[PDB]
RNA sequence: GUAGGGGAGCGUUCAGUCCGCGGAGAAGCCAUACCGGAAGGAGUGGUGGAGCCGACUGAAGUGCGGAUGCCGGCAUGAGUAACGAUAAAAGAAGUGAGAAUCUUCUUCGCCGUAAGGACAAGGGUUCCUGGGGAAGGGUCGUCCGCCCAGGGAAAGUCGG
RNA sequence: GCGAGAGCUAACUUCCGUAGCCGAGAGGGAAACAACCCAGACCAUCAGCUAAGGUCCCUAAAUGAUCGCUCAGUGGUUAA
RNA sequence: AAAGGUGAAAAGAACCCCGGGAGGGGAGUGAAAGAGAACCUGAAACCGUGGACUUACAAGCAGUCAUGGCACCUUAUGCG
C-alpha cells in the first residue's frame, strides 16, 4: 500500500505560516523562510522571557534615584537607609510610590534620613 | 555574462521603480464647432475644421 | 556642442533624394500629408523654390529643373503658380497638425499651399 | 433564510454594469498603464480620452467600456448621463509560450501575455 | 548538550471489527482570539457536491528546506537588450470595422558573371483560383510560402 | 598557564607531559571577540541577595570618604 | 513524452444588448450557471483592485520584548 504526504504537508506549513503577522517580506509568505525567521525569533522570544525582567528593574531603579534625588538624597543611600532599618522592606513597587504619591516617597525619604547619621 | 545581478530583487523596490510610468492624460479641448473634445493645436478629427474646416470629414 | 543649422534622417543623397520628391509630390497636389517633421524641414525648401521659379527667365527655369525632374510640374509652378504668388511677399505654405498614428504612433501633419 | 440551496434557487445573483473582455493578446502590465486614466471617473470623460491616448490597449479597453455602458443601459436600465467607471482592472490570462531561438545552439521561450480588462460603471450617487 | 544508546507517544494510507455520521449535505479547501506537555486535536462559519470520522488491532511505497535533487507552474533581471547586413524611400488613389506595412499609379534607389534566366539533387502541393485572419510572420496586417475548399500536371521520338 | 624539545627564549609555529575551557555550553564581564575572568540554562513571574566586573553621560550603580602621587593627556604601544 | 472529469439526462443557452471578431451582459433550460462547453474540487508561488492602520534625517538577518496611538469585538468588551 502507498501513502502519498496528501494534506499533511500543507497543514504544518500553513501552521508556520500563520505564525507571520507584522512579518516583512517573503518572511511572512514563503514557507522556507517563514519557518527560518522563527529559528532565530525562538532565540529572542526565549532570552527575552529572562530580559525583561532586567529591564523592569532597571526602569523602577531609574525613577527611585530621581525620587531620592528631589529631595536631597540618593539611591544609594535610599535603599541603604531602608536596609539599616528592617522596618521599611517595600524595595519592590517602591517606583510606583516615589511616581504616583510625592509625599508618601517624602517621608520614606526622610524615614531613611533619619535611620543612617 | 558580466551584466548579472546578485539577488532577485523585492516587489516594493521593483515597484518604486515603476513609480515614474504613470502616463499623463491628454488635456483635450471641446470643439467650438462641432462640441466634440479634440486635441490642442490639431485639427478636430470629428467635424474636421480648424478655424473654418481642413479636412474631410 | 551642436549649434549648427539643418535636419537629417539618413545620409547626404538621401535628405536630398526627399525634399526633391517631397517638394515635387507637394507642387503637383497641392496638399500632402506627411511626418510634422518632414513637413517642417520641406516648408523652406519649397518655399525658395517658388521663390526661384517666381523669375521667368529661362534661368531661373533651368534652375527649378535640378530639384524638379518633372516636366508637367516645372511648367506648372514656372507659369502658373509662380504667377500667382506674385503680389504676397514670400512663402505660402502652412502646417496643419492632424493626429498621432497607429502604426508607429506618430504624430501627422498636413502641408499645402 | 433557509438554508445553502434555498438561497441557490430563489436568487440568480446579477453583476450591474460589468463588462469584460478576457484573453485580450496584450499584456496585463501596459493594460494598466491605460487603464489607470479612466480609474473612477465620468463615463463619458472616459471614451473621450480612450479616443487619444496613442497607446494600442486603447482600443479593448474602449470596446470594453463601451459594452459596460451596453449593459447598464439595457440589462441594468441605468441612467447614462450619471454613469462613471465604478471600478476596473486587468487580470493576467493564460500565456502565450514560444520557442526562439537564439545564439550558438541554445534556445528561449518568449512569453506572450494575455488579459481579462474588466470594467464596471455605476451612478454617481450624490 | 554533538556523534551515539534507551523510553513513551503524535500523524498518514491500506485491512479487520465495532459505534455511526451524510441531500436539512461527506471528504477536500478557506478563516479563526479554543484545548493538549510536544507531535497535534476540536468547535463554529465559508466553499463544496459525494462519501467519510472516532475507538481497538494488524500491515507499510508513512512524515522533507536542503542533495548545482526530479517534474510542473510562476517570479527577478524590465518594459531592459534586441527586432537578423547602412540597397534610405516619397506622394496620390483604392479597399477596409481597423492600413507606415495589402492593391494600383507616378517617381526615387539597389543588383545586373547578378540580387537576371534555365536545369540536376533535394523538399512534396509550397503552383493556380476563390475564401479565411486563431496560431506562424521578430511590428501592424485587409496580405503571405500560414488556414479551408476546388482546380491544375497530358509524350512513339526529351530522362529512365 | 605551567614543565620541555624543535625554531631566532620568532609565529594564531610545531611536537610531547599536565590542568582547565571551547568541541556539543546558554547566561554576566572583558566595546566588539571559541579559548581568558565569573558562572553549567527543567518550566513560569512588572520579587530579593551576590560573583567576575563597575558605580560623571551615552547602560544599571556613591562627579563616594581619608591620606599621597602625577603638568603628563601619562593613563590611552616598547627598550638600550 | 504529456494529456482524465459539463449535467441525473443535453434540454448544452431560440431571442435581445456591445463588438469585425473574441469576449461578455440579459433571458430561458436545470436542483444548481456559485455546472456554460480551453465546464468536478480549485491549494501555493505569482499578478491586480478596494479598504484599515502607516512611511519621505535613518544605517536597517528583517525579528523579539516593552510601552503608546489608531482601528475592529463571530472561540471575543475585556481577555484579547
Ligand atoms: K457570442
Ligand atoms: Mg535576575
Ligand atoms: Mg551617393
Ligand atoms: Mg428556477
Ligand atoms: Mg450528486
Ligand atoms: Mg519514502
Ligand atoms: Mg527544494
Ligand atoms: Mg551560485
Ligand atoms: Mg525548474
Ligand atoms: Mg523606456
Ligand atoms: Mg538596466
Ligand atoms: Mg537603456
Ligand atoms: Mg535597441
Ligand atoms: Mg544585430
Ligand atoms: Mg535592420
Ligand atoms: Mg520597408
Ligand atoms: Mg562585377
Ligand atoms: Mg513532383
Ligand atoms: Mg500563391
Ligand atoms: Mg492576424
Ligand atoms: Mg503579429
Ligand atoms: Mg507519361
Ligand atoms: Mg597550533
Ligand atoms: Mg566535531
Ligand atoms: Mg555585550
Ligand atoms: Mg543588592
Ligand atoms: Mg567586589
Ligand atoms: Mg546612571
Ligand atoms: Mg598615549
Ligand atoms: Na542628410
Ligand atoms: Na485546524
Ligand atoms: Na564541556
Ligand atoms: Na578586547
Ligand atoms: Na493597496
Amino acid at each position: 500500500p502507498r501513502a502519498k504526504t496528501g494534506i499533511v504537508r500543507r497543514r504544518r506549513h500553513k501552521k508556520v505560516l500563520k505564525r507571520a503577522k507584522g512579518f516583512w517580506g517573503s518572511r511572512s509568505k514563503q514557507y522556507r523562510n517563514a519557518f527560518q525567521t522563527l529559528l532565530n525569533a525562538a532565540t529572542y522570544e526565549y532570552r527575552d522571557r529572562r530580559n525583561k525582567k532586567r529591564d523592569f528593574r532597571r526602569l523602577w531603579i531609574q525613577r527611585i534615584n530621581a525620587g531620592a534625588r528631589l529631595h536631597g538624597m540618593n539611591y544609594s543611600t535610599f535603599i541603604n537607609g531602608l536596609k539599616r532599618a528592617n522596618i521599611d522592606l517595600n524595595r519592590k513597587v517602591l517606583a510606583d510610590i516615589a511616581a504616583r504619591e510625592p509625599e508618601a516617597f517624602k517621608a520614606l525619604v526622610d524615614a531613611s534620613r533619619n535611620a543612617r547619621q | 555574462k558580466h551584466p548579472v545581478p546578485k539577488k532577485k530583487t523585492s516587489k516594493s523596490k521593483r515597484d518604486m521603480r515603476r513609480s515614474h510610468h504613470a502616463l499623463t492624460a491628454p488635456n483635450l479641448t471641446e470643439c467650438p464647432q462641432c462640441h466634440g473634445k479634440k486635441l490642442s493645436h490639431h485639427i478636430c478629427p470629428n467635424c474636421g475644421y480648424y478655424d473654418g474646416r481642413q479636412v474631410l470629414a | 556642442h551642436g549649434k549648427a543649422g539643418r535636419k537629417l534622417n539618413r545620409n547626404s543623397s538621401a535628405r536630398v533624394a526627399l525634399a526633391r520628391a517631397q517638394a515635387t509630390a507637394l507642387l503637383r497636389e497641392g496638399r500632402i500629408q506627411t511626418t510634422l517633421t518632414k513637413a517642417k524641414e520641406l516648408r523652406p525648401f519649397v518655399e525658395q523654390l517658388i521663390t526661384t521659379a517666381k523669375g521667368g527667365d529661362l534661368h531661373s527655369r533651368r534652375l527649378v529643373a535640378q530639384d524638379i525632374h518633372d516636366k508637367d510640374v516645372v511648367r506648372k509652378v514656372m507659369d502658373e503658380v509662380a504667377p500667382k504668388y506674385a503680389e504676397r511677399p514670400g512663402g505660402y505654405t502652412r502646417i496643419l497638425r492632424v493626429g498621432t498614428r497607429r502604426g508607429d504612433g506618430v504624430t501627422m501633419a498636413l502641408i499645402e499651399l | 433564510f433557509r438554508n445553502k440551496k434555498q438561497r441557490k434557487q430563489q436568487v440568480k445573483l446579477r453583476k450591474p454594469g460589468f463588462a469584460v473582455a478576457k484573453y485580450v493578446r496584450m499584456s496585463p502590465r501596459k493594460v494598466r498603464l491605460v487603464v489607470d486614466v479612466i480609474r473612477g471617473k465620468s463615463v463619458q470623460d472616459a471614451e473621450d480620452l480612450l479616443r487619444f491616448i496613442p497607446r494600442s490597449a486603447s482600443e479593448p479597453v474602449a470596446k470594453v467600456l463601451n459594452s459596460a455602458k451596453a449593459n447598464a443601459l439595457h440589462n441594468d436600465e441605468m441612467l447614462e448621463d450619471r454613469l462613471f467607471v465604478k471600478e476596473a482592472y486587468v487580470d493576467a490570462g493564460p500565456t502565450l509560450k514560444r520557442l526562439i531561438p537564439r545564439a550558438r545552439g541554445s534556445a528561449n521561450i518568449i512569453k506572450k501575455r494575455t488579459s481579462h480588462i474588466t470594467i464596471i460603471v455605476a451612478e454617481k450617487g450624490n
